[PDB]
């Protein structure tokens, strides 16, 4: 089997208005419920490698479960994105980090 | 499944 | 600080005897925590059972029967599931050991 | 809760 290290937290993100987050969103219309490898629909594809999202502490992997006090976990991909940009510059997410060890 | 840039 | 043994296995018993667990489990929206992952979990395995042999303990909790996502499905529909398979269950379950 | 021997 697999063990998991789950670990949660909360970040948040500020950016100049000439700049990017630093982050690429990937994610999934039918049925989604969390297991343990995956909690969320969405999660950081990758984090640039000294951005704002890098130096806020997100990683690659990190799932999203709460977008500005908004609850994700279930969210679509364009919807969250609209999320994200509804806040502007500013950025409040929840983030679950699942880390996989063989078993 | 989708992706992003932010 | 939260970890969680998953694995996925296949039980086979035969028409006489039962797969040897009890299971527990039911509010209504439910939100999977990495403490209380689903709803239906194993309350106790008779040791050396079909189902304690295949590797299946105490505490287990059930992620998938046969397939079909279970976290968070009612006691009743789960076990009518676990009887639909008939002599095997193919079953994905976790163990938080946090 | 609901318990049930299987």
């Amino acid at each position: 089997g697999s063990d998991y290290i789950i670990k949660e937290k909360t970040v948040l993100l500020q950016k100049k208005d000439s700049e990017g987050f630093g982050f690429v969103l990937r994610g999934a219309i039918e049925e989604f419920t969390p297991t343990p490898a995956f909690p969320a629909l969405q999660y950081l594809e990758s984090v640039d490698e000294g951005g704002v999202a890098w130096r806020a502490g997100l990683r690659m992997g990190d799932f999203l479960i709460e977008v500005n006090g908004q609850n994700v976990v279930k969210v679509g991909h364009r919807q969250v994105v609209n999320m994200i940009r509804q806040g502007g510059n500013t950025l409040m997410v929840k983030v679950v980090m699942v880390t996989r060890h063989p078993d | 499944e989708a992706q992003t840039r932010l």
